[PDB]
C-alpha cells in the first residue's frame, strides 16, 4: 500500500544503489531475470514497496538510475542485477557533468531534469499513496550534488508532504579526490536544509575504517563499501517492507529523531559485523549488538560520537529477539553513558523490531542518530571553504556558466548558522 | 571487469588472509604432570 | 560519442603525432592496413568493412617528414587529405608562419578539421601538438589557434608544447619564435603543458638507460603521457577523469592554465622486473623533483592541483594511501587555499609492452599534471635571452620584412612580463 | 555468577598462560577446536568462569594476549591449543620493547594500552559482576613488566574493587638472562605493592629445581616449567570452577592471607609430585601432601622459606579425602615445626576442599604462603639495583624516553619500606 | 614488518657483503637469479613473481670491484642501481673521499636509501660494512653516518668496521684514515664492533688449519657472525634478541659502544668429527683470547655486558650451565657495577655451510658481542703510530691540499684520546 521510489544521481549515487538493489532483491528471493525462486508469503506480501508488476510476472525496481554521462549506467546495465531496471528508467545525457555543481544544477542538469522529473512523475504518481522517496547520491561530484539537489527541489515541491530520506555522501576531506569538494558539499547543504526531510551523513573514509578494523579486509574496494551502505538503505525500511513485533516506519524515525526541522543530518550505522576469522569465535545477543552500535567505528560517517551529545538516537533491530532486552539494553546505554546523551530530552531512544533477520544472519540493527557531533563535518568542510574562498580560487566555471557571487555567500550563511544551531543543543 | 567483491550475503567477508608468519619450527616435549615419556 | 580531434603542427609535432597514433591505433588493435583483426571511437571514425581512420589533421609547410608518412608504413591508414603540406618551409620565424606563408594552408586546415567535427556526436576538445621554438610550430600554430577560438567556441583547446629548453635547443633565433608565440599560449589556449626535450633526456639517460636517445625516443614518453590522458576517455575504471574533468580541477584562474608533466614507471628490463612497483612506488617517483617533464624542479615552486592517472590494476585504497604520502611529505608544499589538491583518475586498461622500444610490462602506471608556482621560471628563463638579443636587434630584419612591425616584439615581452608577475601574486 | 579475565603480557606471559589455557581445556573437557568431548555436568556447569558461549556452542577462553612484538605471540597461535584465543582479543603493535621499563610504561605501551582497556572493558562490562582479574607477566623484560604494570594500574581505577591476582615471575640470580633484568624489576615492584592485591612470585631458579631433584628430569625446558606453573594455577581457582566439600573463592584467599595492605607477596607450591622411579612407589594420601608442600625444595621461589616465618599460609586441597585428615595433618604441621611459624596469631593455616581431582591423580594440594622469607628475594635485586644504580648504569636509555632520575629512588625507596614491613613481623 | 636494510661502503665492504649475501641466499632458499625453487623480509624484497632483491646499497669510489658483481654469478641477484659506483678512488685519503668526490656520490647513496626505505614497514637497523684503515671507507663512511644521522634518526645505525691491525697493515697511511675515521664512529655509530683481519687469519690457522687463508676465507667467517646476530630476526627461538635487545642490554653509556665479537665452533670438516659439539664447551672455547676477533685479549681489562647469541639445537638449561661455569673461572673478569651482564638469545635453526667453503655442518654455534675496557688497547696501540707521524709532517700535504683544513688532525686525535680516558674512567 506504501512505496519507496528510489532515485540515484551520480557515478557514486548509481554504484551504490546497484548494490541496494541487489541486497534488496536477494532479501526478496528475486532473481536476475525478475523471476522469484524459494517459497515464502512473507517475501512478496509486501514487496510492493520496491518491486511493482509487470503482466508477466516480472518484478521490477522502482529505479530512476541518473547520470549526466552514458557511462557508469552502461556498467549497472552490463554488469549482474542489471537487467531488472527498466531500459526507460536510464535517463542518459551526453554533455558531461565535470564535477562542478552548477553544470548539474543550472546549465546543462536544467535540460535533462525535466525528463528524470517526467520519469518520476509517470512511475511514482501512479498509486494510490507513495511512502516517499530515497535519494542516493554524493554531494561531492557534479552530477550528485548538482542535479541531485536540483531533483530534491523540485520534488519538494510538487509533493510537500512525502517524505526524502536522502543517503549522502559527504566529501570526507582528510583522504579524498578532485580539488572542488568543498565547493560541491557547500553549495549543496543549503538546499538540504530546507527541502529534505532525513540527510544521513555517509563518509568514504569511514567506510574504509569499517572495512579496516572491524571486517579486517585485505583490499576494500568500492563494491564492498558500497555493500555497507546497502546494508543501512535496506535495514532502516526494514519494518516498512517485513512484519515484525513492534512495526515502525520512515514517518517514526522522523517524528522521533527531529527536534527541530532543520536538524535533520544523521549518523548511520550497521553492525552485526565481524571479521573473517571471527563469527565462530564472536557470539549473537542483543547486548552485543547494542555495544557494537555506539561504540566509535560502527559509524559511517567520519565524526567520532564521543565528540558532542545525542540529541536524540533509534534503534532498528531485526530478527526474533525478545522485548525485554530490546529495551533494557536502550536503557542501559542511556544511563551508564550518559555524558554523550542530552537531558532537554529524557530517554532519548527508539526501539523497533522487525521479525525477519537478514539473509544468512539471525539478527542485525541499524543505527539512525541525531548526534550534535556532525557539526565537526559542516566546519571540516568550511575551513577548506573559506580557505579557497579568500583568494577567490576554482570559481570562473561556476560563476561563467549563470552563478553570482552572493550565491557563494549565501551557501557559507546557511551552512554556518547550521552549526550554531547544533552548538544550542550540545 | 570490475574488481570481484570480497563480502558475503551475510556481510561476513568470503577469502581470509594469512598473517605473515614467524618460522614454525619448534621442538615439543613432555613432562606433563607424568615427567618424560 | 566521446570525441578528441588531433591537430599536429610542425615538424616535431609530426613526429610526436606518429608515436601517438600507434598507442591510439593497434593498442585498439587496428592493422596498420586500417582493419581489426567501441573503443575506437575516441580517436577514429569507421568507414563500412572495419576502417578505422585516425582523426588527425597533419600540418607542416615543408613537404618532406610528412611525406614520409605519405611513403612509410602507415600510408593506407591515413586517409590521403588529411596529411595536408606546403611547397615551402616557415624556417623558424613566427612572422612568416603567421602572416605571409600561413595563409594559404590554413584554409585547407580549417577546412578538415570541418569535417573531422562536423563528423561528431558532441566533440570532448582539440588535442593539438606543437613545438614552440620553430617557424610553422609557432606560426601557422599560432594563427590556427585564433581561427579556431573564434569559430569553434565553448570547447576545449588542450596544448601539449615542445617549449624551448634552457641550454639545448638547437636553433638561434628561438627568443623571438617563443615570446612571440606566447599571445596564443596564454589567451586562445584552454590548457597548456610546458614540454621541453631535455628532462625527456635526462628521464631516458637515468631511469630508461638509454644513454644515446633520438628523437624517436623522445616521442615515446610524450605518448605514454597522451594516452593515460585519454585513457578514462575509452576504458572503463573505478574512477573517469575526461577533458571536462581534467581543466576544471587544475585551473584555479583562467589566465593560468600552465602544467608540467610526469609518467614515472620508467623501467627497462633489468630494472623492471627486479623492483617491485607498487603505488606508492610509481607514485612518489612522479612527484619526485627530477622526473618533471620540462627541467621544472618544484622544490622551489608551490604546488597547487595534480592530476596523478593511475593507470591499471591500480587499487582505489592504494591511491589513497599514495596521495597521503605525499601530503606529509614537506619538501612537496601546497599552496594555503587549496586543502583537497589532487584529483584520482583510475584506469583498468594495463599500460603496453614495446618490442623494439624501451619501456617493457608494467601494470600500473601515473601520469600527473600539476600547476604550480613553479612554472613561472620556464618563462623567466627565456625573459633573459629575448632581453639579451632584441637590446641591439639582432635577427630583427627577418622578423619585419615580410609583415609585422617591431612593436609586435615589444607587446609579446609586455605580454611575458605580465605572465610571470600573475604567478608570484598568486603564491603570495 | 563470577568470571575471571586472563591477561597476559610479555613472551613469558603469553607462553606460561597459553600453558594455562591448554590445562583448564583438559581439565574442563574441551577439545582443540571449541567443543566439549567429555561427558559429565561436573566439568561443563561452571565453564562461564573462563569462557564465553560463541553461538555455535563454541567456547572462547576470556583472555587478553598482548604483546608490543609480532613475535612469540604469533608463534602461540601456531602451536596446539592456539586457535581457541579469540584474534581480536590479540593486542599487536610492531614497535618492539626492548628490554625497558620506560619503553612499556612511558613511550610504546602509551599507544598500545588504549587498546587493551578497550578490549577488557568489551568483556569485563559485558557480565553484570565478575569475581576479578588474573595476570601473567614477567619482571625482567620490557613488554610484559613495563607493559604490564601500566595496565594492573589502569583497571585498578578503573574497577577498584575486583582482585588483581598477579602470577609474577621474579628475575632469577644464578639463571641470568636480560642484563637490565634488575632495573625493570625494581621499577616494576613498587607499583605492584600499590595496585596489585595479590602477587605470586615465580622465580625460574625454582621451576629448574623442581625439575631436576623431585622430577627427576634430564633436559628441563620451558614447557616443563610453564606446566608446573599451570598446576599451581588452576590449582588456586578449582573450589570457584568445582564443586567442594569447603568452598574457597579468591577473595578469601585475600582476607585470610593479608594481615596488612602493602604485605601480599606469596609463594607457591604444587606438590603430588614425583618421578618414573617412584609413581607406582609412592603413597599419595593426605599426610606426605603437607610433607611436600611444607617442604624446602619445592616452593616456586628461591627464597629457602627456613630462614624467616610463615606469617599467613593456605593450603586449597583437592580429591576424594576426609575433613579430619586434612586438619589433623596441618595441626601437626603447626605443632612440630612451631619455630618456623608465627606467634602473635593462631592457626595459621587455612582448610579447603575441592570435591574434584585433577586428570590423573587422585588428590592434590597447593600451598600459598605469606612467608617473610620473601623479603631476601627484595635484597637481592635490591642489591643489583644498587650495584648499578651507584655508578649510573644501563640510564642513558631510561632517561631518554622521559623517565626521571628521581622514579628510580622512589623505586628503591618504596622497596626498602617492603623489606622494612616484612621485617617488624619475623 | 622486521628488517635490516645493509650499506656497504668500501672495497673490504663489498666482499665482506659478498660473503655475507652469499649465506644470506643459500640459507634463505633464493637462487642466484633470485627465484625460490618471511624470512626473505628481514634481508630481500619481494618483486612481481617470487622474486628476492636484495635490501643492500654496495657503494664504492673505485670501479673495479662494483662492476666485477656486475659481471660476476649474482649479477641478476641484485637490481642494477643499488651498486652505485665512482669513476674515481679515494687513494687512501680521507680527505678525498670525504671532502671532494665523496659529495658528489653521496646524493646517489641517500636517494637509494630513500628508494629502499619507502617500501620498508619498521626498519629495525642500518647495518654498516667499511674498512676505516681505507680511503673510501674512511672518508665515505664518514660521510654517510653524517647524512643518515641528519635524516634518519632515532632508527639504530650499527657499524662492523674493520680496524687496522698492529702489525700486518697493508697501508702507510693506516693511523691517518682511521684517527680521522675517530669523529664518525663515535658519535654517530650506534653499536660500533672491532673486527680486524690479523685475528681471523689467526683462527683461520689455529682453528681450520688453513695455513694460507685468503680475504674470502675471512669474509665467509664474517657472514657467519651477521647470520647468527640477525637470527633470532628472521626465524624462531626460545629467547628472542633484535636490534633494539641487542643495544638495550649491552651499551651502558652512550659514549661507550666499542665491541668485540668471538665465534665457537670454528671446527672444520676432519675435526668435527672426532669432538663433541656441546654447549658447554663452545661457551668456554668463546671465551678464550685467541677467538677474540680483535688482538685483545680480556684479561688485560674488564668486561662490562656480554650477549651470547646461542643458535642451533640448544637448550637452555645447558645454557645457563655454560653463564655458571663462566661466573666460576676468575681468569675472566667482569666489572663491579654490572652484577649481571648476559643477554642469551636463543635460536632453533642450525647453521647453514656453503658447499665448498671450509666449516662443517655443525649442529649448534655461539656468537659472542662483548664490551670490555680492554678495546680501550685497540685505540691505545695505534695512539703511538699516529703522534709518530705527526711528529715531522709526513703526508699532511695530501690531506692539506685536498681540502680538508689543518688542524682538523689535532682534534680527531683529541677525541680519540678522550675515547680512552672515557674507558679507564669506566673501569675503575
Ligand atoms: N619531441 C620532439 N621535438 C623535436 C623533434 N624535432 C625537433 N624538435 C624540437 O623542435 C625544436 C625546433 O623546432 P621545430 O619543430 O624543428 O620547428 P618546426 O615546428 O618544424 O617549424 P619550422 O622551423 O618552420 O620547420 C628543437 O628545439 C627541438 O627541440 C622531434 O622529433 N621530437
Ligand atoms: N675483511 C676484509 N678486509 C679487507 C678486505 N680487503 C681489504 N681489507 C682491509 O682493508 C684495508 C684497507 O681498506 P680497503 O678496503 O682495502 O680500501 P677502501 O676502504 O676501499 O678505500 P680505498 O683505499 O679508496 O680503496 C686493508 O688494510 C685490509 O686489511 C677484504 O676483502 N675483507
Ligand atoms: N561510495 C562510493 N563513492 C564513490 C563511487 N564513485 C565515486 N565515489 C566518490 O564520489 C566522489 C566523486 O563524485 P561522483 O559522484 O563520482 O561524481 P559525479 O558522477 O559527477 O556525481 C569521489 O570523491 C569518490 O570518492 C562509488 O562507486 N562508491
Ligand atoms: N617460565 C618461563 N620463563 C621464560 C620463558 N621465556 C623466557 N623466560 C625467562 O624470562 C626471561 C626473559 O623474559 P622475556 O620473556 O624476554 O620478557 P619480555 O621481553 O618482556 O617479553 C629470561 O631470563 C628467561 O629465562 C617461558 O616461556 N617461560
Ligand atoms: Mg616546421
Ligand atoms: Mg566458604
Ligand atoms: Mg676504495
Amino acid at each position: 500500500m506504501r512505496e519507496i521510489v528510489h532515485v540515484q544521481g551520480g557515478q557514486c549515487g548509481n554504484q551504490i544503489g546497484a548494490k541496494f538493489w541487489e541486497v534488496i532483491s536477494d532479501e526478496h528471493g528475486i532473481d536476475p531475470t525478475g523471476t522469484y525462486c524459494g517459497d515464502s508469503d512473507l517475501q512478496l506480501e509486501r514487496i510492493n514497496v520496491f518491486y511493482n508488476e509487470a503482466t508477466g510476472g516480472r518484478f521490477v525496481p522502482r529505479a530512476i538510475l541518473m547520470d549526466l554521462e552514458p557511462g557508469t549506467m552502461d556498467s549497472v546495465r552490463a554488469g549482474p542485477f542489471g537487467q531488472l531496471f527498466r531500459p526507460d528508467n536510464f535517463v542518459f545525457g551526453q554533455t558531461g557533468a565535470g564535477n562542478n555543481w552548477a553544470k548539474g544544477h543550472y546549465t546543462e542538469g536544467a535540460e535533462l531534469i525535466d525528463s528524470v522529473l517526467d520519469v518520476v512523475r509517470k512511475e511514482a504518481e501512479g498509486c494510490d499513496c507513495l511512502q516517499g522517496f530515497q535519494i542516493t547520491h554524493s554531494l561531492g561530484g557534479g552530477t550528485g550534488s548538482g542535479m541531485g539537489t536540483l531533483l530534491i527541489s523540485k520534488v519538494r515541491e510538487e509533493y510537500p508532504d512525502r517524505i526524502m530520506e536522502t543517503f549522502s555522501v559527504f566529501p570526507s576531506p582528510k583522504v579524498s579526490d578532485t580539488v572542488v569538494e568543498p565547493y560541491n558539499a557547500t553549495l549543496s547543504v543549503h538546499q538540504l536544509v530546507e527541502n529534505a526531510d532525513e540527510v544521513q551523513v555517509i563518509d568514504n573514509e569511514a567506510l574504509y575504517d569499517i572495512c579496516f578494523r572491524t571486517l579486517k579486509l585485505t583490499t576494500p574496494t568500492y563494491g564492498d563499501l558500497n555493500h555497507l551502505v546497502s546494508a543501512a538503505m535496506s535495514g532502516v525500511t526494514c519494518c516498512l517492507r517485513f512484519p515484525g513485533q513492534l512495526n515502525s516506519d520512515l514517518r517514526k524515525l522522523a517524528v522521533n529523531l527531529i527536534p527541530f526541522p532543520r536538524l535533520h543530518f544523521f549518523l548511520i550505522g550497521f553492525a552485526p559485523l565481524t571479521s573473517r576469522g571471527s563469527q565462530q569465535y564472536r557470539a549473537l545477543s542483543v547486548p552485543e549488538l547494542t555495544q557494537q552500535m555506539f561504540d566509535a567505528k560502527n559509524m559511517m560517517c567520519a565524526s567520532d560520537p564521543r565528540h558532542g551529545r545525542y540529541l536524540t538516537a533509534s534503534a532498528m533491530f531485526r530478527g526474533r529477539m525478545s522485548t525485554k532486552e530490546v529495551d533494557e539494553q536502550m536503557l542501559n546505554v542511556q544511563n551508564k553513558n550518559s555524558s554523550y546523551f542530552v537531558e532537554w530530552i529524557p530517554n532519548n531512544m527508539k526501539s523497533s523490531v522487525c521479525d525477519i533477520p537478514p539473509k544468512g544472519l539471525k539478527m542485525s540493527v541499524t543505527f539512525v542518530g541525531n548526534s550534535t557531533a556532525i557539526q565537526e563535518m559542516f566546519k571540516r568542510v568550511s575551513d577548506q571553504f573559506t580557505a579557497m574562498f579568500r583568494r577567490k580560487a576554482f570559481l570562473h566555471w561556476y560563476t561563467g556558466e549563470g552563478m553570482d557571487e552572493m550565491e557563494f555567500t549565501e551557501a557559507e550563511s546557511n551552512m554556518n548558522d547550521l552549526v550554531s544551531e547544533y552548538q544550542q543543543y550540545q | 571487469s570490475p574488481p570481484e567483491s570480497s563480502l558475503q550475503s551475510n556481510f561476513v567477508p568470503s577469502h581470509e588472509e594469512v598473517g605473515r608468519h614467524k618460522r614454525f619450527l619448534v621442538n615439543s616435549r613432555d613432562s606433563l604432570q607424568g615427567n618424560m615419556i | 560519442m566521446r570525441e578528441v580531434i588531433s591537430i599536429h603542427v610542425g615538424q616535431a609535432g609530426i613526429q610526436i603525432g606518429n608515436a601517438c597514433w600507434e598507442l591510439f591505433c593497434l593498442e585498439h588493435g587496428i592493422q596498420p592496413d586500417g582493419q581489426m583483426p567501441d573503443a575506437f571511437n575516441t580517436f577514429f571514425s569507421e568507414t563500412g568493412a572495419g576502417k578505422h581512420v585516425p582523426r588527425c589533421v597533419f600540418l607542416d609547410l615543408e613537404p618532406t617528414v610528412v611525406d614520409e608518412v605519405r611513403t612509410g608504413t602507415y600510408r593506407h591508414l591515413f586517409h590521403p587529405e588529411q596529411l595536408i603540406s606546403g611547397k615551402e618551409d616557415a624556417a623558424n620565424n613566427f612572422a612568416r608562419g603567421h602572416y605571409t606563408i600561413g595563409k594559404e594552408i590554413v584554409d585547407l586546415s580549417l577546412d578538415r578539421i570541418r569535417k573531422l567535427a562536423d563528423n561528431c556526436t558532441g566533440l570532448q576538445g582539440f588535442l593539438m601538438f606543437n613545438a614552440v621554438g620553430g617557424g610553422t610550430g609557432s606560426g601557422l600554430g599560432c594563427l590556427l589557434l585564433e581561427r579556431l577560438s573564434v569559430d569553434y567556441g565553448k570547447k576545449s583547446k588542450l596544448n601539449f608544447c615542445s617549449w624551448p629548453s634552457p641550454q639545448v635547443s638547437t636553433a638561434v633565433v628561438e627568443p623571438y619564435n617563443s615570446v612571440l608565440s606566447t599571445h596564443s599560449l596564454l589567451e586562445h589556449t584552454d590548457v597548456a603543458v610546458m614540454l621541453d626535450n631535455e628532462a625527456i633526456y635526462d628521464i631516458c639517460r637515468r631511469n630508461l638507460d638509454i644513454e644515446r636517445p633520438t628523437y624517436t625516443n623522445l616521442n615515446r614518453l610524450i605518448a605514454q603521457v597522451i594516452s593515460s590522458l585519454t585513457a578514462s576517455l575509452r576504458f572503463d575504471g573505478a574512477l573517469n577523469v575526461d577533458v571536462t574533468e581534467f581543466q576544471t580541477n587544475l585551473v584555479p584562474y583562467p589566465r593560468i592554465h600552465f602544467m608540467l608533466s610526469s609518467y614515472a614507471p620508467i623501467i627497462s628490463a633489468e630494472k623492471a622486473y627486479h623492483e617491485q612497483l607498487s603505488v606508492a612506488e610509481i607514485t612518489n617517483s612522479a612527484f619526485e623533483p627530477a622526473s618533471m617533464m620540462a627541467k621544472c624542479d618544484p622544490r622551489h615552486g608551490k604546488y597547487m592541483a595534480c592530476c596523478l592517472m593511475y593507470r591499471g590494476d591500480v587499487v582505489p585504497k592504494d591511491v589513497n594511501a599514495a596521495v597521503a604520502t605525499i601530503k606529509t611529505k614537506r619538501t612537496i608544499q601546497f599552496v594555503d587555499w587549496c586543502p583537497t589538491g589532487f584529483k584520482c583518475g583510475i584506469n583498468y586498461q594495463p599500460p603496453t609492452v614495446v618490442p623494439g622500444g624501451d619501456l617493457a610490462k608494467v601494470m600500473r602506471a601515473v601520469c600527473m599534471i600539476s600547476n604550480s608556482t613553479a612554472i613561472a621560471e620556464v618563462f623567466s628563463r627565456m625573459d633573459h635571452k629575448f632581453d639579451l638579443m632584441y637590446a641591439k636587434r639582432a635577427f630583427v630584419h627577418w622578423y619585419v620584412g615580410e609583415g609585422m612591425e617591431e612593436g609586435e616584439f615589444s607587446e609579446a615581452r609586455e605580454d611575458l612580463a605580465a605572465l610571470e608577475k600573475d604567478y608570484e601574486e598568486v603564491g603570495i
